[PDB]
């Protein structure tokens, strides 16, 4: 596993020793090479796992997330290249350092053979994200946003730590393999109920759950474009990975305890999809769409069936790519208009046709058009939930309809109609932005050719 | 600017806990959850009873 | 074709009728299929012959991996991790094999339904019964383990089912 | 061997070559519409052969050529059904599309984006061909959503017009209401019959229950604009006349009906769903004729 | 584990004599490398605070930082390893001297143990 | 021109050197987990006439 | 370029601040009417008539011809609900009650 | 990378599992054994607890 | 009205974050507001000493 970790660490001295006008080129080239190296982890087995050492192991749940994490960094650099032009070299290097530290923390988090190491890195991801949000954000609300994004997380994660050490005092180990092989049923007791809650809520706050989703619109709207991408694409999936890893020790208490969270997610996907219909903000709309999709992923994980796990894995990967692309498109609009309001810049298909094509493809893949992997995950989760209970289909159909409605609403409001007359500073799209959208969208349509690569360890 | 600010950032400072607001919030935020919980719990209880008695006819049901 | 076993995927003898032209009018199908043969089948066959001789010029082989049998989860001590690991791996391999068996039976059923045409309800009862039995066995083995399934959970389900069976048989005998 | 399969797949395959060439230089010239029209005509005259073979013999075929993912005991593969319905509908649709494009070369002569118009027409044709020849539920869903998205794009052809966008979103809304029942049927069949393939569904359902057939009926009502979800079909006349002539008159709108034709072995074993379908059809035809007899827009009358 | 009162413990000895019976940490120990990295970071921060070229201001000063950190880290690692060895030795001796408190559990195979099965539905 | 572009492009060797060093470290960590080599009940195998270890 | 005094504030109670709020939103004091002072966070925002954007004059030369809006005029609280792509309140040849009864 | 992922060797043992199933079903059809058994583990090696209730 | 403003912008905000902020602010104001008179601090220390002598034994 060190063949990926060491180059990521070496990205820092190279960035700090690079010439004042060659930081972006070096960082992009070497990040792309690191992603190419990380592609080798996709060769998994139907047997246990890829146990590299006592500290790091891989899995077909970990490998797609690792590949996405490595692939996201060059796109983040390419999108940050624009608005950091008037920045001093030291501060640009600091921004790249924050991105590299975030990538290293995520890489070490996703392997993490042990639960306390997983917790340490899972919280270590907080600091670079907080600094990025609160230092390179534009508005005055960023500070407030940062506070929310911090404390919510800790409010869920400090109990988890307690539970974790408690488990190591009883079981004797926190290794994932030993935990799986020596798992014992949880007696239906109040102590076990609160242990379940402590183990679960830390990851449910990061998805986020419908009741605990308030920090996400603030953090997404206020963060810079790279922060928004890393929040929507990878950081939301940490909670799903944690629940998938930790639900093994919670059986059979999950059957009773899952009802409140299942109700919250099944109604919150409808609520947030309806919220998306009446939104004056593009970033807020994309954030609420992310909330709805992760509510569906929460339902999938809670149902705890093989089809649920496969669909959840596919949906996390697909949503990461799609949400990052949508945020990039909105940022390209904002860098021209400087307002970030949907209704102001209109009729953009007439002025930027290729960007309109990118918008159409992104909206189609967010709308879960088959045979995209978005649709594969959606359909697998829906089938598993139907097997769970036949009345879920009503809520899922409502969610699908509202999702299509608000996706096409966002596309039509910005791309179609008549252009705003007084807005005259809309320059032709650059090669950088078009390449960014192409690099976002091509992996999705390539992955729809080989879905089993992102269907998880239960395939 | 005024429209967007009033729609987004001027709500809570102008919010006041009122019987109308409290009742509407409680209803619209709790009633759906408990209604759906009752529906799903009843459905799964009937399914569990039927499978316990064995009269459910789950032939060919292999994927879940 | 020798590429697959005829016993694993059985087929009827495929009796076909003889052409019986009741009129002197010449049908377009025979002429069309002859011109298709001349214009398509021959060049394809020649290209395949070239490719096959090129393959014959360079021949190499690959082998199907064989696995030894290992003590299963019933012959494992409560906390001996090595034997549990080996038994779990063996159980997962057997699970994959059973999945493939069900796949083969389903393929048989689908081929029957398409082949027998309008009389599939009667001419495919054997495949329906075969799939019913195989599906019943597979469902008894693995129906409700859920995610995080293991050999221990499968063994516990089997023990519960066989305890119920033993009690039912005892009550029926003692009825 | 047995040119039926080769010819049937070749028709659909050569239906896609102009889409591949859409990035080439011919797409930037005025010869592109004629190129697409000639491709469609050649596809029609090439697909006329399997129709003759079926007429002579009654030849039927299933071609499961490419193997997609396999989820435990469920196997998903790219599989085409070449039964009587497919080999009969393909030539008719190709002939109608050929006439439509020949008429379009004269109707849209002054449209700046005419090559894109013909590309859109060809993409809709490809999606409908995928829909008709599908042998499993997933491929049928792919075609189902492809024709819907293509109709959305073609209805809002003049995107500067507000009413065109309104009509396109209306069509999407009603078709998603139908997609709810489509997905319900797919989930029920996967859970109970353990397959999305048609052969296993037919074999394992001697007495099909109410729920999957009700889902199929809801999907068919959504896509064929029955009384519950009718207005989007007349509202879709905002698109150019060739679009209304090809998609919303004769090829796309029959799709829902075609769906119920695909599952007739299961529809014949249920009496309640048959009665519901009969009543829905009767009320739809009466109401729509009653609306028609008093309209002044000619396109609305024909819709 | 309060080993301050452990019998036969010289008060202010950093490393007792019996600690020499344990293998010393390798000079390429990862923890020693981390201590050297800490010294290097201290040197870089020292250059930064004093407003000097961070990477190439004082090579002698940075070398001294790294060397001192490595020295102290080596001795600290020796003490840590000795302390853990003492803990393990005491635990094993106590287990050996108290057989009645640590009985040998009877080996029981999973084929004869009845575990409750909870279906996932 | 050698010895001039080196002082500007020497940073490009850092990542590949890191990759090679990581591969070496992975092999070094591999070397310490050989307690069960050629001892699995699934791969108990008699050594070849010129084979010392089944895997390195 | 917008100052602090140009943003919506709390509900107006005195006629002087009512006139100030009317001045802020570019409307007459007589035409200004805030939402009722209930728990909802409307605050000091004009309650424009609930008429849709479809029934506005299509022959006037608006600054936003598709949206049928002018530059500095106040914006309805539910503007995105009435955008000619959504629910409209235009009068119909038949009364709403009559249509409802006939269809039912 | 796409070409590398496309041509990844079969470490999931799909073809291996298929061939194992083919040989097993060929064996069992020949001897007439009833395809797959309902019990994953043979009952003689399981020691049930006697109730005596 | 309900999903966006009533629940998301008001009540979900009122419950977790706003209540926490209000409670913590009130407690901070109460604790930190000492006039710097050692008389009050010494009286509190005497009260605490008496309470511990009467409670923890
Ligand atoms: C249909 C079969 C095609 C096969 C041939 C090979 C085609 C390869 C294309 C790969 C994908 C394209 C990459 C996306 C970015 C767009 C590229 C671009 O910049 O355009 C500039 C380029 C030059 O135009 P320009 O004049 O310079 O610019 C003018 C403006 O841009 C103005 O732009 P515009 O108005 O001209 O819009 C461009 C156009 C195209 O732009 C797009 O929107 C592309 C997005 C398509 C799908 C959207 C996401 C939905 C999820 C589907 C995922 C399936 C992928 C399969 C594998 C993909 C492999 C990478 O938009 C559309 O026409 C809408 C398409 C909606 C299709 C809905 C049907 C979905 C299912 C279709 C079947 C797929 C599986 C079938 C399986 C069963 C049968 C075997 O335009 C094109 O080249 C058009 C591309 C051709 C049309 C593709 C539409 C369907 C293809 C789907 C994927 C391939 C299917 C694989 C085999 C199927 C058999
Ligand atoms: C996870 C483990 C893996 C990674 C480990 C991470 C830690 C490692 C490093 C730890 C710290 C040691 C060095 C930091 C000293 C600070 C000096 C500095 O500022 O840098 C300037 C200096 C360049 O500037 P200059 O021309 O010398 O003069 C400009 C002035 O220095 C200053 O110019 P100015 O004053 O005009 O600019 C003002 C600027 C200057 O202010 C600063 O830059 C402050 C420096 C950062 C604070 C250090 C905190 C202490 C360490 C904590 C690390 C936390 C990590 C945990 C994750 C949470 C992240 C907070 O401040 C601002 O702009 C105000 C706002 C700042 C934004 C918010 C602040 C966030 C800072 C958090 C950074 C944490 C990571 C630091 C990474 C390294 C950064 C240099 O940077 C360097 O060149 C040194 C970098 C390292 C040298 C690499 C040499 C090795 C390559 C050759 C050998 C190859 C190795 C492999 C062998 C085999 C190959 C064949
Ligand atoms: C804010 C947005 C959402 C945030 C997250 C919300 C999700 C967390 C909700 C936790 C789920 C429920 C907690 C406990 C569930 C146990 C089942 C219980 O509710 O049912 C009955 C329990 O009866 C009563 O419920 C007893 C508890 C009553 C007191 C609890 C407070 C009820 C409302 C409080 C909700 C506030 C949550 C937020 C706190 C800040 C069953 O009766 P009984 O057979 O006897 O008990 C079985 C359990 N045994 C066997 C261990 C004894
Ligand atoms: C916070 C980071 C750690 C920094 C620590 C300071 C670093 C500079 C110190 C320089 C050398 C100090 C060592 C002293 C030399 C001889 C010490 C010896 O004589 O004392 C022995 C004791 O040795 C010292 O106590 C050990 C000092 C080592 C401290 C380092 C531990 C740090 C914790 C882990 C954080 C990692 C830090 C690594 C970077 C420095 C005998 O103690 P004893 O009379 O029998 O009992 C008294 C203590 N009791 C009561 C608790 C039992
Ligand atoms: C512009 C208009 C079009 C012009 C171009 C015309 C040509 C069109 C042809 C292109 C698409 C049409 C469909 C044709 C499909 C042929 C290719 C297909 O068959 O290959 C697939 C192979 O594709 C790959 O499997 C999928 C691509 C890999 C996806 C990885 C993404 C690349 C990494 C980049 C970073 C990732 C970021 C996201 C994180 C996860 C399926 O292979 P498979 O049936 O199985 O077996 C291969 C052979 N075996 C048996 C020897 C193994
Ligand atoms: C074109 C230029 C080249 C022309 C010369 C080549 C002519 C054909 C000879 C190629 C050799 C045959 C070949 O490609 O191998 C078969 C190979 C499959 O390999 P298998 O092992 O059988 O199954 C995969 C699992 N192991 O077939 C192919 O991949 C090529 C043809 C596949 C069909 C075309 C794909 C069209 C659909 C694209 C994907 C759409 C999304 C998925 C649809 C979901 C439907 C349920
Ligand atoms: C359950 C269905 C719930 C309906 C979802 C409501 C979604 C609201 C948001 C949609 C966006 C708003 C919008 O689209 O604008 C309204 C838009 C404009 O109206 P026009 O007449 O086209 O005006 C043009 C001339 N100026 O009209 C629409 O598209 C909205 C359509 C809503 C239809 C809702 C009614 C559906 C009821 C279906 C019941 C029947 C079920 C089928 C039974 C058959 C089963 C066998
Ligand atoms: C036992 C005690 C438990 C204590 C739990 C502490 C929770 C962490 C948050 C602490 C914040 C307390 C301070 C505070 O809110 O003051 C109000 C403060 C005043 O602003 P100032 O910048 O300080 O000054 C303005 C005047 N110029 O208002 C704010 O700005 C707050 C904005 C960020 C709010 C953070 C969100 C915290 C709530 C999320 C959930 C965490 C709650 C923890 C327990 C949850 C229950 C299980
Ligand atoms: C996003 C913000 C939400 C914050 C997360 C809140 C949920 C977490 C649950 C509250 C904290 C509990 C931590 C428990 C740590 C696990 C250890 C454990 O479970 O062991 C139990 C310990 O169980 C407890 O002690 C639980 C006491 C709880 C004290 C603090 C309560 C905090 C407030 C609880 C009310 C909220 C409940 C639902 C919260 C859901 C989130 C909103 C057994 O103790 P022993 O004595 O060792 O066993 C021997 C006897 N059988």
């Amino acid at each position: 596993m060190l063949k990926i970790i060491i180059p990521t660490t070496m990205l820092l001295p190279m960035t700090w020793m690079s010439k004042h006008n060659m930081i972006w080129i070096n960082a992009t080239v070497h990040s792309l090479l690191i992603s190419l190296i990380s592609l080798s982890l996709l060769n998994q087995l139907g047997e246990n796992s890829l146990n590299f050492s006592l500290t790091f192991f891989s899995d077909s749940l970990s490998a797609p997330l690792l590949v996405l994490t490595t692939w996201l960094l060059p796109l983040m650099l390419m999108a940050s290249q624009s608005h950091l032009s008037k920045e001093t070299t030291t501060r640009k290097k600091l921004y790249i350092t924050m991105l590299i530290l975030l990538q290293l923390f995520l890489i070490m988090t996703f392997t993490a053979t042990e639960l306390i190491l997983f917790y340490i890195l899972f919280e270590a991801t907080l600091v670079p994200t907080l600094i990025i949000i609160t230092r390179w954000g534009n508005q005055t609300e960023r500070l407030n946003a940062g506070l929310y994004f911090l404390f919510y997380t800790l409010a869920g994660s400090l109990p988890l730590l307690v539970a974790l050490v408690y488990i190591q005092n009883t079981t004797g180990s926190l290794n994932f393999l030993i935990i799986h092989y020596w798992s014992h049923p949880l007696s239906n007791s109040w102590s076990n109920i609160f242990m379940w809650l402590a183990c679960i809520m830390a990851f449910m706050v990061k998805m986020p759950l419908y009741g605990l989703h308030l920090w996400l619109p603030k953090a997404h709207v206020e963060a810079p474009i790279a922060g928004s991408m890393v929040l929507a694409a990878v950081l939301l999936k940490l909670g799903g990975y944690g629940m998938m890893r930790i639900t093994t020790i919670l059986n059979p208490l999950t059957n009773y305890m899952a009802y409140p969270f299942l109700m919250l997610s099944m109604w919150g996907m409808i609520m947030t999809s309806s919220i998306c219909l009446r939104q004056t903000d593009l970033k807020s709309l994309i954030a609420y769409s992310s909330v709805s999709h992760m509510a569906l992923v929460i339902v999938a994980i809670m149902i705890q069936t093989p089809w649920s796990f496969m669909g959840a894995t596919a949906l996390m990967i697909a949503h990461g790519l799609t949400s990052s692309m949508l945020f990039c498109l909105a940022n390209t609009n904002y860098e021209r208009v400087h307002s970030r309001t949907m209704i102001l810049a209109r009729g953009l298909q007439t002025l930027l046709p290729l960007m309109a094509t990118w918008w159409l493809v992104a909206s189609l893949t967010n709308l879960a058009l088959p045979p995209s992997i978005n649709l594969i995950g959606e359909l697998f989760i829906i089938t598993a939930s139907f097997s769970w209970s036949n009345i879920t289909i009503i809520l899922m159909g409502m969610n699908m309809m509202i999702t299509a409605l608000y996706s096409l609403y966002m596309l039509i409001t910005t791309q179609r109609g008549k252009y705003t007359h007084h807005i005259n500073n809309i320059k032709p799209s650059f090669t950088r932005e078009n390449a960014l959208m192409a690099l976002h969208i091509l992996p999705l349509l390539l992955l729809t050719l080989n879905p089993k690569m992102i269907l998880g360890p239960l395939y | 600017i005024r429209w967007t600010y009033a729609r987004s950032a001027n709500i809570y400072p102008n919010f006041r806990p009122t019987p109308k607001t409290s009742l509407l919030g409680a209803l619209f935020g709790i009633g759906p959850l408990f209604f759906w919980y009752y529906v799903f719990k009843t459905d799964r209880d009937k399914k569990e009873k039927l499978i316990q008695e064995g009269k459910l006819d789950q032939t060919f049901n292999i994927s879940y | 074709p020798d590429s697959w076993d005829k016993d694993v995927y059985p087929e009827p003898p495929r009796r076909t009728p003889a052409p019986a032209p009741q009129t002197s009018l010449p049908n377009p199908v025979t002429y069309l299929t002859k011109i298709f043969d001349l214009l398509v089948d021959r060049p394809v066959t020649l290209a395949r012959e070239f490719i096959e001789q090129q393959h014959a010029k360079n021949r190499y082989y690959y082998y199907h991996r064989e696995f030894r049998r290992v003590p299963d989860i019933t012959e494992c001590e409560e906390k001996d991790i090595l034997c549990m690991f080996e038994a779990e791996m063996q159980w997962r391999r057997d699970y994959k094999v059973d999945q493939e068996i069900v796949n083969i039976i389903q393929e048989r059923l689908k081929a029957c339904q398409q082949r027998e045409g309008e009389s599939y309800r009667q001419n495919c009862a054997k495949e329906l019964e075969q799939f019913t039995q195989v599906s019943k066995a597979f469902q008894d083995r693995y129906s409700d383990l859920g995610a995080h399934y293991s050999a221990r959970k499968c063994l516990a389900k089997q023990k519960q089912r066989m305890l119920a069976e033993r009690k039912a048989a005892k009550e029926a005998a003692a009825a | 061997m047995n040119p039926f399969a080769s010819l049937t797949l070749t028709t659909l395959t050569i239906l896609t070559i102009p889409i591949m060439m859409s990035n080439s230089n011919i797409y930037k010239t005025n010869l592109y519409p004629n190129y697409v029209k000639t491709t469609v005509s050649y596809a029609f005259t090439l697909s006329l052969v399997p129709l003759l073979m079926f007429m002579h013999t009654g030849q039927e075929m299933i071609i499961s050529n490419w193997h997609w993912m396999t989820l435990q005991t469920v196997e998903l593969s790219l599989s085409f059904k070449m039964d009587y319905f497919s080999v009969m509908f393909i030539p008719v649709a190709l002939f109608v599309t050929w006439s439509i494009m020949e008429f379009s070369m004269w109707y849209m002569h002054s449209d700046p984006f005419i090559n894109r118009f013909f590309k859109y027409l060809l993409l809709f044709l490809i999606t409908m061909m995928i829909l008709v020849t599908a042998n499993n539920l997933f491929q049928l869903f792919i075609g189902w959503e492809g024709v819907g998205i293509m109709s959305f794009l073609l209805i809002g052809w003049w995107h500067g017009r507000t009413d065109a966008n309104t009509a396109a979103l209306q069509a999407i809304l009603y078709n998603r209401i139908g997609d709810i029942g489509f997905v319900l049927s797919m989930a029920w069949f996967l859970t109970h019959s353990n397959a999305w393939d048609l052969q296993q569904i037919f074999m394992l359902n001697n007495e099909c229950p109410n729920m999957p057939l009700i889902g199929l009926l809801l999907a068919a009502a959504g896509k064929s604009a029955q009384f519950g979800l009718h207005p989007w079909l007349p509202s879709a006349m905002e698109g150019p006349t060739p679009v209304s002539a090809l998609l919303h008159s004769s090829t796309m709108v029959v799709a829902g009906v075609f769906l119920l034709i695909r599952f007739y072995p299961l529809m014949e074993t249920n009496k309640l769903v048959q009665t519901m379908t009969l009543c829905l059809g009767a009320i739809t035809t009466l109401f729509t004729a009653l609306c028609a007899i008093t309209q002044n827009d000619i396109k609305k009358i024909v819709a | 584990t309060m080993m301050s009162g452990r019998p036969g413990r010289v008060p202010l000895q950093f490393l007792p004599n019996e600690a020499r019976s344990l293998p010393p940490p390798k000079l390429t120990d990862p923890r020693l490398v981390y201590m050297g990295f800490l010294g290097y970071c201290s040197g870089l921060i020292d250059n930064a605070i004093r407003r000097r070229p961070v990477v190439s201001a004082g090579l002698h000063r940075q070398l001294l930082y790294v060397t001192s950190f490595v020295f102290f880290g080596y001795y600290l690692l020796k003490r840590q390893d000795y302390m853990y060895a003492l803990r393990d030795h005491d635990m094993f001796a106590y287990v050996k001297s108290h057989p009645e408190d640590f009985p040998e559990k009877d080996k029981k195979t999973y084929g004869e143990i009845l575990e409750e099965f909870h279906p996932v539905r | 021109n050698v010895l001039q572009i080196v002082r500007d492009h020497w940073v490009h060797i850092l990542v590949p050197v890191g990759f090679v060093f990581g591969c070496y470290l992975d092999r070094r960590s591999d070397e310490k987990l050989t307690a069960f080599r050629n001892k699995s009940l699934l791969f108990k195998r008699e050594l070849r006439p010129n084979e010392e270890v089944t895997w390195k | 370029h917008v100052t602090k005094d140009m943003f919506p504030g709390p509900y107006p109670k005195t006629p002087e601040e009512r006139a100030a709020a009317a001045k802020k939103y570019n409307m007459r004091v007589e035409d200004y009417e805030p939402y009722p002072d209930d728990g909802m966070g409307y605050g000091d925002y004009p309650k424009l008539p609930d008429r849709s954007q479809q029934e506005r004059d299509p022959w006037y030369d608006w600054d936003h011809p598709d949206l049928r809006l002018n530059w500095g005029e106040p914006i309805h609280w539910d503007l995105d609900m009435y955008i000619r792509n959504r629910v409209d309140t235009s009068p119909t040849p038949v009364s709403w009650n009559t249509m409802c009864k006939h269809l039912f | 990378g796409s070409t590398f992922v496309a041509y990844l060797p079969d470490y999931r043992m799909q073809e291996w599992a298929r061939r194992e199933a083919e040989r097993l079903v060929k064996y069992r059809e020949a001897n007439g054994l009833p395809l797959m058994e309902s019990n994953c583990f043979d009952p003689n090696k399981i020691q049930l607890p006697e109730d005596e209730d | 009205k309900s999903a966006s403003s009533l629940l998301d912008l008001i009540w979900l905000e009122t419950i977790l974050p706003k209540t926490t902020s209000f409670i913590q602010m009130k407690m901070s104001i109460m604790v930190s507001n000492q006039k710097g008179l050692i008389k009050l601090y010494f009286l509190s220390f005497l009260i605490t000493i008496m309470i511990s002598m009467t409670l923890f034994n």
